[PDB]
């Protein structure tokens, strides 16, 4: 609640204070170094044409005419800067210093409000930096017992005007069910607080629970059972590793048992696919001997494929998705090794190890026996 | 050279040096275009100065001072080269010897020659000749007239010279207590960090029990007294363990004798250094 | 004199065995096993209908980015100089009919299969599938192989085997196919 | 065993770590770079200067049999031991260009290519072949090869190409823009080939369009103009004199000071840290102890006193030519 | 919340759960949606029908995998925007902008900006949803991408007749946990089972079979009965290719077509009413899948050695010609391939012959080196590896009659 | 302004997030390495789940870390691996993989352990 709380100061001045301050919000993601000049002088003539150019010509033009601008009464520059901790780079910090500036030595009042994650954004500064600043963070509450989350919930689901016949009904039902503990609209909630502890985390479920319903009965009956509850609650972890094995055939398990093997008898857990069919092959001739149709080499070339971009085989010693886009262009111009060579050569390493494939897989499957090693 | 944008545009800059604003001015590439317009003349002077940051910053590099060298060597024109570079068809090197304590006394008082009066002393200028070994002698004098005439000699020689274990009484004793741990820590682990530093300077003063410790947040406010003064110099470089990631080392820059002579006169701390 | 009727001969009949099998929602694939990338494909003037011939290097072919680029700048430049800038991307294939009328039939020539990189050719396949549902474009792909076909099978994906095996054809045309 | 596949794995036996040598250079005289070309011109045109010119004057009874290879589209590419570059512009120039203008009725232009040079692009050779005759580069050849077929066989540009084994040649950029010239009737391809593994670079998709014809003719040639690209004197006995000289008084006292402790007894490891401290203690040349890193940066940016601390500094320098220059110091 | 909820097989939470978020009204509507799914999870299908259903929803639909880099992504979102908006109220007198004008995140805002200033003469707030079918397919993809997204609706001013709505259908799941921070509503779709797959199959091509010319020329030269022969092959086809295809859709459909012309030029005047004649007349049909649809002597002899100089060391070679091949195979030297080269060469010098036959297995990807693109042959430190598998390598020594599997025995 | 947020943070995060930063520095008194990957990781929570799991005390938890206290969700192997990352406190390495992934720490072991023992 960082940025709702800068939006709800924002409303509560202008309905009454419209003409004697401006809003200029800036981001830490989408405006760049070079981008965040042009940026200022943009938000600058459109809020000062609202009230009763700066962005015209080169990049140096532009910066030129904001020093010579901001360096009866005064209009209020409110800056809101979001996620700094990004244009708080070790190499140079031109912006931040500019930015400082016009508030201790310049007579224009302007008010910057800087939203960022980390905890430690006192030593992101530089030391000419931090000495214009008024050294003035404020850090956000969270939720420490119980009864904060309740009456939060409680503040988010009552009606206080009368729109609606079913308001008094309403409230009636939400205060029984919040005042006992033994409900199930209190267990959801301290569910979520000893495991995730967000609001808005927990705003995801009440949302499509309510417009879900057809009428008052069907309102007051899933705010009793949490029917709904539980069935989104299954949703949110049926893509993942667990969910992912249930949709899986008898061939696309007994792959990923037999390179599971390969990788865990292993000294660094390298394997590839001639790896892992001789222990596909070696299961099936010994279950038989004790019927299952042994596929031939050229079949398993396309459940190999499959399980790669399911998320099952990484490749040994590779990074992915870069962080920046400036590491994701040099990693497309250069070719990786893992492409000149084949398909039945390349390293590949197991996203679950046969510990827990152990775990989520029955006694019932004819499988279980050859996970154990 | 340096008051260039490009260093293979110098061949353009002598065209408009030479060539008279009157005529037609004519666009030069490379040496195709300069040898053929020194052809039909009239002996061609240059001074290059600083020919050493001609290079591209060893094949590539040495391109515009071999290509100037061909073009003052070959007959049929008239150009000559004369560079200035700081330290069969070769230049003559000439090494300019630096002026000694007799070069630079004599330079003085036929630089101020043309002044009626001389208000310095013979053996004030001995003095700032022989430390200095001529920039730097320049910068000698003028300091003494502006010293002199900011109070109001043979000592006016000697207070330049000093006014330009000092940067170890100027800190507090709290700033010395982490400093003498800083050095303690590089020499039983070598490499350290910053955080590794913090927690063996808390392990030390505690068998002591003497003053109160600081957290980690205000340990960075210690040392950056020392690397402003400079004594502590902080640098950014990698691990050579297992997790070989980006993190802030460490690192000073004094002299070990002089630090075991400072702190052992105030008879308080013994352990610590 | 003789050897000159030769060599013209030889085009001669590989122009007309390819055009007998490239027009008699699918890509049609044609594997031209022994070819050194020399032939020059001459396509029909069939009425209501504009035929390109797209001809892609590897030199010329370094990323997914640029395939797409030069494919556009020949299509762009081989209509309108039969017969306002566009952009150059997939907008203008969907927009053929709009700007020109008539039909679109591209051909590609892939040059040297066994000198580009497998990683960008899949790319390029999988983002010319999108353009089947159309109803006026249809993609005619031309691989030049020197090696086997199956040597360019196992550095593909299933996704483009399976695809490309709806309508393949193969015409092996070496320097000495028969004797 | 020394020749066949014998030879191989007999010659690459595991050698002892106690059985191998440890001479170095030091051993060896040292010699300028004056001295280094008085003698090499010398050699070059005096010693075998009968056996060479007598074999050469039998190589240059091949020339009208080289004129007849070319005119029938075989290009032609020499080889052998030394270098052919007195023999390809002797030959492309002084025979090639006379016969050709006065078997077709000025003289028929030579492209000389530098593949020696590492700076040869292919941007810059091509802009030539252009104004001569009148991926871009690659587009323009393919659109001239089938121009050229119907012109009647008339040679009207000579590629005399030096070096066919450079760094700048071996690139398959350049190998593939030269392969499709060399298709062209009209156009003369004159290669030398001295690397031995020539055939490598090309393949059968090469060697068609390149259509070379090998000429082994090993006169045993010092190569003269190609030893000029390199480091062929390749830690700095002359450079360290001039080092010295442009320093102060007080600078080169240091120094001396260092060698004499150092030459002492080459089994002296070095001048210790506080080694150099007690030095000054005798002789007044530093100030005090603070000032020893304003003199330690310096020497160690011109080479002349590297650190090995196990602080003991030692200098990879032998005291046979170390001796010398205490003489020019003094 | 006003809307229809259209009936999708299979599908009754994800449709439910997008009528609770996609809606009319801003107010009620989400500025950020996210439809993670994997291949074959039916995410174009279940929103095509349920936009198609309500005619008073305006959404956008862009595909990010047609433009490779995100330079034309950004380009792309303006120009879909404007053309939208001009046939969507014509009445109303706006400006063209040029769509080649995004070049930058911060480019977006402003080009966005000057459309929606114009747009105020509406009554009621109008949402524009901007589908984006395929975020995480896209090319150069980044961590920093998508939260340059996320935080486009915060700049845009709040008092705007038309607002913008992101809509993102993911692919993986670890791309999808690397912002689970930010408290997005996420619709999973988790992938279909045994008995979902074939009742898909079957309600989506039988009306595509029975109705083909291959089926309707067969019944004249030997509507109830067509349907349940067609529903027979999509059961038959499922229940024979479940372990080589998995549960996706796209792998089983090929696999129909390929076998559908056939399957009907088998079927006779007595195979029409006896299912059990018909499965054993053709049962080369279902037990495979059928697949998908000149080497020199001394280029095979040069594999052969090359593949010796990749999986042996060579500290033992001066003892015979005087499991390693499951690992990546080593780097030898030119003058090491030559030596082995010439033992194993039936009764030669290295002449030009040898080195040509060595430059056209490099052209062929058949042997690998230390550089990709502008090689040097002539580097001395440029080393050669084989680039062919054991299978490849085994049948190329069989036809030359040499004994390759002695060697690592 | 010399106050430290960084311990009181960590005291009043939910129990997820405390049993990761619990387990990152038991992992540390084991080997030694300061470089603990994120298969280790999951390999310990688990493995102090299990210790009292015939106690009726302590599987009242299991079914919530793992199922949520549903009977159909199934045995589960995000939310608080991302949210230590943003604050400054945890380090994560680039990597595709979710199992050799090192995790390194970025604030001080003697403050990370004063919080675990408030709880
Ligand atoms: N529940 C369903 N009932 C009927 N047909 C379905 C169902 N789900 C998917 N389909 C069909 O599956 C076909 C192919 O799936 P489609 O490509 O649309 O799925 P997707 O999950 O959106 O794909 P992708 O991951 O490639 O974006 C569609 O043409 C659609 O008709
Ligand atoms: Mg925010
Ligand atoms: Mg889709």
């Amino acid at each position: 609640y960082k940025t709702y709380l800068l939006d709800y100061e924002l409303s509560l001045l202008q309905q009454s204070y419209k003409e004697q301050f401006i809003t200029i919000r800036l981001n830490g993601f989408i405006h760049s170094e070079q981008t965040a000049i042009n940026g200022i002088a943009t938000q600058l003539e459109q809020q000062l044409q609202k009230i009763h150019t700066i962005s015209s010509g080169s990049l140096t033009e532009v910066f030129e005419k904001i020093l010579l601008l901001l360096d009866i009464t005064k209009i209020t520059v409110v800056f809101i800067f979001d996620e700094i901790d990004t244009f708080a780079g070790p190499v140079r910090q031109t912006l931040l210093y500019n930015l400082f500036d016009m508030v201790e030595h310049s007579r224009v009042p302007v008010c910057i409000f800087g939203c960022t994650t980390k905890l430690n954004i006192l030593e992101y500064l530089e030391k000419r930096v931090k000495s214009r600043f008024s050294q003035r963070v404020i850090y956000m509450p969270q939720i420490q017992n119980l009864d904060d989350m309740v009456d939060a919930v409680r503040n988010l689901l009552t009606v206080r005007s009368e729109i609606s016949p079913w308001v008094s009904q309403w409230n009636e039902t939400l205060e029984k069910e919040l005042s006992d503990p033994r409900s199930n609209l209190n267990r959801h909630i301290r569910m979520n607080f000893e495991t995730f502890r967000s609001l808005p985390t927990l705003k995801n479920s009440i949302i499509p629970l309510v417009a879900t319903s057809k009428n008052f009965g069907s309102l007051c009956t899933a705010i009793k059972s949490c029917s709904f509850l539980d069935i989104y609650n299954k949703n949110q972890l049926s893509n993942n590793l667990t969910g992912r094995l249930q949709s899986l055939s008898d061939l696309e398990l007994a792959i990923l048992i037999s390179a599971a093997r390969v990788a865990l008898r292993a000294k660094d857990g390298s394997f590839n696919f001639n790896l892992a069919y001789a222990e596909y092959e070696k299961m099936i001739k010994a279950i038989n001997s004790r019927t299952i149709k042994l596929w031939l080499k050229k079949d398993v070339k396309n459940v190999w494929e499959n399980l790669v971009q399911l998320d099952f085989f990484t490749e040994k010693s590779a990074v992915g998705l870069r962080d920046n886009a400036t590491a994701a262009f040099y990693a497309s111009n250069y070719q990786f090794q893992g492409t000149m060579i084949p398909f039945d050569l390349r390293s590949y390493q197991m996203q679950i190890i046969l510990q827990e494939l152990r775990r989520i897989i029955p006694k019932s499957n004819m499988y279980y026996s050859w996970t154990q090693l | 050279c340096i008051s260039l944008g490009e260093p293979s545009s110098i061949f353009q800059k002598i065209f408009d040096s030479f060539q008279d604003l009157n005529g037609p001015t004519l666009q030069i590439k490379n040496m195709q275009h300069l040898q053929k317009f020194l052809e039909p003349y009239t002996t061609f002077v240059v001074v290059l100065d600083e020919m050493d940051r001609l290079l591209h910053a060893e094949t590539q590099s040495v391109r515009t001072i071999l290509e100037l060298f061909l073009l003052a060597k070959l007959p049929t024109v008239s150009f000559v080269l004369i560079g200035m570079a700081n330290s069969g068809l070769l230049p003559q090197t000439i090494v300019f010897q630096p002026y000694t304590a007799e070069q630079m006394y004599e330079i003085v008082i036929q630089k101020m020659s043309s002044l009626p009066t001389i208000i310095f002393q013979p053996m004030a200028i001995k003095f700032a000749a022989k430390k200095c070994a001529l920039r730097k002698l320049f910068d000698v004098l003028r300091g003494s007239i502006e010293i002199y005439e900011l109070e109001k000699g043979l000592n006016y020689i000697a207070k330049v010279f000093s006014k330009f274990r000092t940067r170890i009484a100027k800190l507090n004793i709290q700033q010395k207590l982490i400093l003498c741990t800083i050095i303690q820590s590089l020499k039983l682990n070598s490499d350290a960090t910053i955080d590794e530093s913090f927690d063996h300077y808390i392990k030390a003063i505690t068998k002591t029990d003497t003053l109160a410790p600081l957290q980690r947040n205000e340990f960075l406010e210690i040392c950056t007294i020392l690397e402003t003064c400079g004594l502590v110099s902080i640098k950014k470089t990698k691990c050579k363990g297992k997790t070989k990631r980006f993190v802030d080392k460490i690192d000073v820059d004094l002299d070990m004798r002089e630090f075991y002579d400072e702190m052992t006169k105030i008879s308080i701390l013994k352990p610590f250094l | 004199d003789q050897v000159d009727h030769i060599i013209d001969n030889i085009e001669a009949d590989l122009k007309a065995e390819i055009s007998d099998l490239l027009y008699s929602r699918c890509f049609n694939t044609i594997f031209l096993l022994g070819s050194d990338s020399t032939t020059k494909i001459e396509l029909k003037d069939e009425s209501s209908r504009y035929n390109v011939l797209i001809e892609l290097t590897p030199k010329e072919s370094p990323n997914v980015r640029m395939m797409l680029r030069r494919s556009m700048y020949k299509l762009y430049s081989a209509a309108d100089a039969e017969e306002n800038d566009v952009s150059y991307d997939l907008s203008l294939v969907e927009n053929f009919k709009r700007l020109f009328g008539k039909d679109l039939a591209m051909v590609f020539n892939f040059k040297d299969v066994d000198s580009i990189n497998f990683n960008t050719l899949d790319n390029f396949i999988i983002l010319l599938k999108s353009a089947f549902k159309y109803d006026h474009v249809k993609i005619s792909l031309i691989f030049n192989i020197n090696t086997n076909l199956s040597n360019i099978e196992k550095n593909l994906r299933q996704s483009t085997i399976r695809l490309l095996k709806r309508n393949y054809h193969k015409l092996d045309v070496s320097s000495n196919k028969g004797f | 065993f020394l020749d066949t596949f014998e030879g191989y794995f007999d010659q690459r036996k595991i050698v002892r770590t106690n059985a191998k040598s440890r001479h170095t250079m030091s051993m060896a005289p040292d010699v300028t770079r004056e001295e280094f070309s008085l003698v090499s011109n010398f050699f070059n045109e005096n010693f075998q200067k009968r056996p060479r010119q007598k074999l050469f004057e039998i190589q240059k009874k091949m020339f009208p049999q080289y004129w007849f290879e070319l005119t029938q589209g075989f290009s032609l590419l020499f080889y052998g031991v030394g270098s052919k570059r007195n023999f390809l512009e002797e030959f492309a120039i002084d025979y090639l260009s006379p016969k050709i203008a006065y078997s077709q009725l000025n003289s028929i232009p030579c492209l000389i290519l530098n593949g020696y040079n590492p700076s040869c692009n292919y941007r810059d050779v091509f802009k030539e072949i252009t104004d001569l005759l009148v991926n871009h580069v690659i587009l323009q050849i393919q659109k001239m090869i089938d121009f050229y077929k119907n012109q009647p066989l008339d040679i009207k540009l000579i590629l005399v190409v030096h070096n066919l084994d450079g760094p700048s040649i071996r690139k398959n950029t350049f190998q593939t823009m030269l392969s499709f010239l060399s298709v062209i009737r009209q156009i003369a391809i004159v290669a030398s080939t001295d690397h031995i593994y020539a055939p490598l670079l090309w393949d059968n998709m090469k060697a068609q369009n390149y259509n070379f014809v090998f000429h082994d003719i090993s006169n045993f040639e010092p190569s003269t103009v190609e030893s000029t690209f390199q480091d062929v004197m390749k830690s700095g006995a002359e450079g360290a004199k001039y080092v010295l000289q442009s320093l102060t008084v007080n600078s080169k006292k240091m120094y001396k000071l260092l060698i004499e402790t150092q030459m002492q007894n080459m089994q002296r490891t070095g001048v210790e840290l506080k080694l150099f401290n007690h030095l000054c203690a005798a002789d007044f040349i530093a100030s005090n102890e603070i000032a020893l890193r304003s003199m330690l940066r310096e020497f160690i940016e011109h080479k002349m006193a590297n650190i090995t601390k196990n602080e003991i500094i030692w200098v990879p320098y032998t005291y046979a030519e170390l001796e010398k220059l205490l003489k020019t110091v003094l | 919340m006003n809307v229809t909820t259209p009936e999708v097989a299979f599908r009754e939470y994800q449709t439910n759960c997008l009528a609770s978020y996609i809606s009319a009204d801003p107010d009620i509507t989400p500025s950020n949606l996210i439809l993670q799914g994997y291949s074959g999870t039916g995410k174009t299908y279940t929103l095509k029908k349920y936009f198609n259903a309500n005619p008073n929803l305006h959404a956008v639909w862009l595909e990010p995998v047609e433009l490779v880099s995100w330079k034309p992504l950004l380009q792309a979102i303006a120009r879909t925007v404007q053309y939208k908006l001009k046939t969507l109220y014509p009445n109303i007198p706006t400006t063209d902008y040029d769509p080649l004008q995004v070049e930058e995140p911060f480019l977006l805002v402003k080009t966005l900006h000057n459309i929606f200033v114009q747009y105020e003469s509406l009554q009621e707030k109008t949402c524009l949803f901007l589908i984006l079918d395929g975020f995480d397919s896209l090319q150069d993809l980044d961590a920093a991408l998508f939260n340059k997204y996320i935080k486009l609706n915060e700049l845009l001013p709040k008092d705007s007749k038309i607002n913008i709505k992101f809509i993102y259908t993911m692919l993986e799941t670890s791309f999808l946990q690397r912002y689970s921070t930010h408290c997005i509503p996420t619709v999973m779709f988790p992938r279909y089972n045994v008995d979902e797959v074939s009742t898909i199959l079957v309600m989506s091509r039988c009306g595509e079979l029975m109705e083909d010319s291959c089926l309707r020329k067969r019944i004249i030269e030997e509507d109830d009965q067509f349907q349940n022969v067609a529903a027979n092959f999509i059961h038959l086809i499922v229940q024979a290719f479940h372990s080589y295809t998995g549960n996706d859709i796209f792998a089983l459909n090929d696999l129909i077509d390929f076998k559908w012309p056939k399957y009907v030029s088998r079927i006779t005047k007595e195979n029409i009413f006896e299912p059990l004649a018909l499965y054993k007349s053709a049962i080369k049909l279902f037990l495979s899948t059928d697949d998908n649809l000149d080497l020199s002597i001394i280029s095979k002899y040069l594999l052969i050695a090359s593949y010796i100089c990749s999986y042996l060391e060579p500290r033992y070679d001066a003892s015979i010609f005087s499991n390693p091949r499951y690992l990546q195979p080593s780097l030898f030297a030119i003058e090491r391939l030559l030596a082995i080269f010439q033992a194993i060469f039936p009764i030669m010098k290295a002449n030009i012959e040898v080195f040509q036959n060595l430059s056209e297995l490099h052209t062929l990807k058949l042997i690998a080196t230390t550089m990709n693109k502008n090689i040097d042959y002539l580097s001395p430190k440029v080393r050669w590896k084989v680039n062919v598998p054991w299978e490849i390598i085994k049948e190329i020594s069989e036809s030359v009659h040499f004994n390759i599997s002695d060697y690592f025995s | 302004t010399l106050n430290s947020h960084v311990i009181t943070f960590m005291t009043r995060l939910s129990f997820t997030a405390k049993l990761f930063i619990y387990a990152l520095l038991n992992l540390m008194k084991k080997n030694g390495s300061q470089e603990q990957e994120l298969g280790d990781i999951v390999d310990e929570i688990k493995l102090l789940i299990e210790v009292n799991g015939s106690n009726k005390f302590v599987m009242e938890i299991a079914k919530t870390l793992f199922q949520q206290g549903s009977d159909n969700i199934s045995e589960q192997l995000d939310f608080v691996l991302n949210q230590l990352l943003d604050a400054g406190i945890l380090f994560k390495q680039t990597m595709k993989n979710d199992r050799i992934c090192c995790v390194k720490l970025n604030i001080s072991v003697e403050e990370a352990k004063r919080a675990m023992n408030e709880d």
